[PDB]
């Protein structure tokens, strides 16, 4: 695939995709 | 952390991967 | 604010919006 | 859950909220 | 809640998720 | 242009691409 | 109304431009 | 306006309602 | 990575994350 | 095709990549 | 209409919105 | 190409339509 900058709802969206029923966790304070 | 990894640098799907559950 | 319908990733959208910079965790069932 | 209750019925932004870190 | 920067269409996304039924004018003009 | 099927947040993204520094208003029914 | 027309039937991009101020 | 006030400064989901009708 | 139920845009969404700066052609039937 | 397919029933990342140039 | 910038996944958001069932490619390697 | 004409620089919709199939 690729490597890119994904930031913001863009990151989430990103996660969304790849996880999906798996689930994610959105941790910006890391 | 992932804002880092994805947004600040660059990073893969895989990569993403590490913040499923 | 107002009563949501939200479905996919228009869910991960709205979390996003309202948990900012604390971020949030995404957990479907099965 | 959330996730399917806001898609098969309604949800509100503060049951939403619950689901910060 | 919290406070971030929202621009462009992800204002939009915002406002349109807050106002729902209500519908909202989204004027950049001011 | 083609037609098009917009509903809930991808009607307002519609009218962001269309009217762009316009803006718009975004009204519903009830 | 639009709204509605758009997610009901269709909808035009020349019909959506009647909604910009 | 709400462009100074959400995208080049911050507001809040309660500032943005005041651009609801 | 997880199957994906991707409709409209949300279909261009995907290939944009899975093709990067190779970019994609989108092609519906009819 | 896959863009019918992705909708209709499901579909994966890597069926996907086939549509990258 | 009107002239904005659109970037990257609002790019591809625009491109699907006004070719729709024309489908459209995306190639930013030119 | 399409970057620079509508992301860099700034096009119009009619623009868009240069890159449809
Ligand atoms: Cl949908
Ligand atoms: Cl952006
Ligand atoms: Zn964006
Ligand atoms: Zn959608």
């Amino acid at each position: 695939f690729v490597n890119q900058h994904l930031c913001g709802s863009h990151l989430v969206e990103a996660l969304y995709l790849v996880c999906g029923e798996r689930g994610f966790f959105y941790t910006p304070k890391t | 952390g992932i804002v880092e990894q994805c947004c600040t640098s660059i990073c893969s799907l895989y990569q993403l991967e590490n913040y499923c559950n």
